[PDB]
């Protein structure tokens, strides 16, 4: 029982641990997503440059 | 074919001087402005998302911060009784979501 | 859970949409100070506390 | 195709232009209001609907 | 039969908390609900800021 | 195949997206409680059972 | 002169909320008086705005 | 024997699947010390018992 307490204290760490891996991922996956979303009509919106149409 | 080339180049020489000839200068920079105001609207659209998803990851970083403190409550509130085991938990759940709150204020 | 995962997505739906509508305003603004004195009243409105308190 | 753009562009510049020649100030203006006060009241309503619950 | 009470006891608990739980669950749907119908046209009514429409 | 995988994982994320994009707030919520009332009332006759054999 | 009126409204209301504010804490309350000097805040944001106006 | 293999096999697993049944709340939880007032009421409930005794 002890030796299983090891292993589930062990096994909580790992747990904690991922969870905490994936909600930061998907933290920077909105933050990310938003940057696209940025990114996609800013490149059709730009300074007004006479020798480009683009 | 060249011949196919210069046939269509030939074609599309007519059509291009036809749009130019239904051109009118003042009302066509209108559309150059409408356009642009609604693309405009787009970019900010998405700068105000990106806004929000700071003020909404900030909920949970001030979450944790206010939790480096409530946690320590917690620990005083289960050592009042004279039991040690659930303090140091509580000091073990403080110490993980003090990481979780450092790596959110970074973030 | 099927009930339960309905549930959590449209409950960071929802916070995501309020965060939106504030950040309107938030984007927007007549003047930083003016954001501020929105956010707070300023030494006016603490005056007034005092006085009829 | 750029000259279908084109084309597109210029049919629009003349709708644009007689829905701007069919424009009238002082009675537009009033649309500006109504529609306005419309939705306010739907707004209300929510807020209500909010406090009921409450 | 103690054994069986016990069973019960542990099963009435179980149910509680989780009628609990739902009955939560379900004041924090109305309020959300509430809170969404606010959401929903506050976004097409705001402050008139002279450098947008919106 | 990778080839395989990657054409599906952009299937996938049309489908996806037109499932977000037919989503409403208000009117979602409402299974997320018709739901989990209908399986409380499962649970709670899986109780009253536990009683009655009692 | 009709948009004065709701001025004059504000401007005399910024006074008659101290009154009433003054009338309910002679009773002992401090939530009705504190509520009126909040209402009066807002009036009179509404009586500057409305006499720049 | 075949009847009392089948018998201790759904007993076993019966015992498994209650153990799960309580790990998932097990191994959720609001908190450390708001699983441990879920497992005690706390001095609340001792008081209660007191008084009203």
């Amino acid at each position: 029982l002890d030796t299983q307490s090891t292993q589930v204290e062990t096994l909580k760490r790992n747990l904690i641990q991922l969870e905490s891996k994936i909600s930061e991922a998907k933290t920077k996956k909105e933050m990310l997503k938003a940057r696209i979303t940025t990114a996609k009509a800013q490149e059709q919106l730009q300074g007004m440059v006479r020798g480009m149409n683009t | 074919m060249g011949l196919f080339d210069r046939i269509k180049r030939v074609v599309s020489s007519n059509l291009n001087d036809l749009v130019n000839k239904a051109e009118d200068p003042e009302k066509m920079l209108e559309q150059a402005i409408l356009e642009m105001q609604e693309d405009l609207v787009q970019l900010r659209q998405g700068v105000a998302q990106a806004i929000a998803a700071q003020k909404r990851s900030e909920k949970q970083y001030n979450d944790a911060q206010n939790e480096i403190n409530k946690w320590q409550r917690n620990a005083q509130l289960a050592l009042q009784k004279g039991d040690e085991n659930l303090a140091r938990q509580a000091l073990e759940r403080k110490k993980t979501y003090t990481d979780t709150s450092a790596a959110l204020k970074a973030s | 859970s099927s009930a339960m995962s309905a549930f959590e997505r449209m409950e960071e739906k929802v916070l995501m949409q309020e965060s939106r509508a504030q950040a309107l305003g938030e984007l927007a603004g007549a003047d930083l100070e003016t954001q501020f004195a929105q956010l707070e009243g300023g030494s006016d409105v603490d005056d007034e506390l005092a006085a009829l308190k």
